[PDB]
């Protein structure tokens, strides 16, 4: 789905499966925050949710705990209890139209 | 990849208790010495706190006992409670790793605002207008004069968090250009730019430490004629 | 007939204080962006700030922190100070509405001129001297390659305040006239006035959007051999 209706799913109960998050190289722009970056095998708060967006290009950086502009005004915001953070990819022509 | 948080952007209100937190990217935060800095907006910069590792804590001489600066092993964090406070306390709160022996604050957090209610070190030169093509110097003295490689130089950015850039008058920081050069001794210390920039112009500041509480200058801008 | 009013026409100190104003003529400043533009004169235009509806403000690369811009509802006024200045800061300040998708700047304020004390985007063919019968060819040429529709196009006039000719290089604003296309894509766009008439000849810009702070061309001036 697209940023205007950005949509969620929440995780049910099963046991976590982080170590191919990190092992994988496919992640460039894992620029986030939180707990700490080694001990997710460690934590296993109640309820975890993924929201997903199709935002373009550098507008992702605008995404922090505190952040105002073009995207963070009138869209997906970020609180101060953010507890878990984002992971971004790239672009290719999987989503992309030569029209 | 160095990466540090600080996200306390939330207006208090009068006699309210706010708390923060700097986290970790991949570093111990009990095995190296943590510090703050009180940005100050319309003037030079100051210290605040430093986290030893242990836990033995150090504040500056403007506050006592007020300020409650705490350690969290377990989430790996560094948070600050700040019980009721008062007026002209609104500034910027960066956090850093402290090696004043080699790098002093080589890394810093992000910045953060916090509303409120409704040794002598200065810097000589001042703004000192240039044009790109030639050198310039940058004079920062001391009243107390401290012998040889307690003072550090520091770029502040708009918006951004500062950038070591020499540490003990000695030996630059990693990835810095070659195009910066400094001496002096005794009382005084100079800093000279090479090969002016235009990615360069910025607020360069100088702090003593290896003693008393931590000073800063005053701040030395720079501005094209 | 909106209208957009300014005053601002008095000598500084200095380091001194000035207020200037921009007021509303039809249409709420609470739910519509606004943005200032600095013409300096013998230069290409250049950006100052923009408000969002809400109020948070974004300020250009150049200028950062001094400025201060606020929004009275009540009184339906767009107050900007200026503090202490520096050297350097005599142009105009236009003001005007900011919907760079959907029209770029449609309408402007009046202008007006502060005194002192005592993206690579630029525009290729020049002065370009014809006389009118024939039509002309205005290339604009941007190092980042904008992809589809964020460029758009002004026209200046003497002691006037600008207009707008088309935006997103695909389809002009209201009021203009059928002598006016434009094409191109990629890395440069291309502009076309046929039948050239008297009320044409006028200073020509291409300004970029929907970008990283907003960039204005040198100047294209039209000239009679």
């Amino acid at each position: 789905a697209s940023v205007y209706a950005w949509n969620r799913k929440r995780i049910s109960n099963c046991v976590a499966d982080y170590s191919v998050l990190y092992n994988s190289a496919s992640f460039s722009t894992f620029k986030c925050y939180g707990v700490s970056p080694t001990k997710l095998n460690d934590l296993c708060f109640t309820n975890v949710y993924a929201d997903s967006f199709v935002i373009r290009g550098d507008e992702v950086r605008q995404i922090a705990p505190g952040q105002t502009g073009k995207i963070a005004d009138y869209n997906y915001k970020l609180p101060d209890d953010f507890t878990g953070c984002v992971i971004a990819w790239n672009s290719n022509n999987l989503d992309s139209k030569v029209g | 990849e160095v990466q540090l948080l600080q996200s306390a952007g939330g207006l208090v209100q009068p006699g309210g208790s706010l708390r923060l937190s700097c986290a970790a990217s991949g570093f111990t935060v009990s095995a190296n010495y943590m510090s703050w800095v009180r940005q100050a907006p319309g003037k030079g910069l100051e210290w605040v706190s430093v986290i030893y590792p242990g836990g033995s804590t150090f504040y500056a001489d403007s506050v006592k006992g007020r300020f409650t600066i705490s350690r969290d092993n377990s989430k790996n964090t560094l948070y600050l409670q700040m019980n009721s406070l008062r007026v002209e306390d609104t500034a910027v709160y960066y956090c850093a790793r402290d090696l004043s022996v080699a790098g002093a604050f080589d890394i810093w957090g992000q910045g953060t605002l916090v509303t409120v209610s409704s040794i002598v070190l200065t810097q000589s030169p001042g703004t000192l207008s240039l044009s790109p093509g030639e050198r310039a110097t940058l004079s920062c003295r001391a009243s107390q004069s401290v012998s040889s490689s307690y003072l550090a130089w520091y770029q502040q950015k708009p918006g951004q968090a500062p950038r070591l850039l020499i540490y003990g008058a000695s030996s630059r920081a990693t990835g810095i250009p070659d195009r910066f050069s400094g001496s002096g001794s005794g009382t005084d210390f100079t800093l000279t730019i090479s090969r002016l920039e235009p990615e360069d112009f910025a607020v360069y500041y100088c702090q003593q430490y290896g003693s008393s509480p931590y000073t800063f200058g005053q701040g030395t801008k720079l501005e094209i004629k």
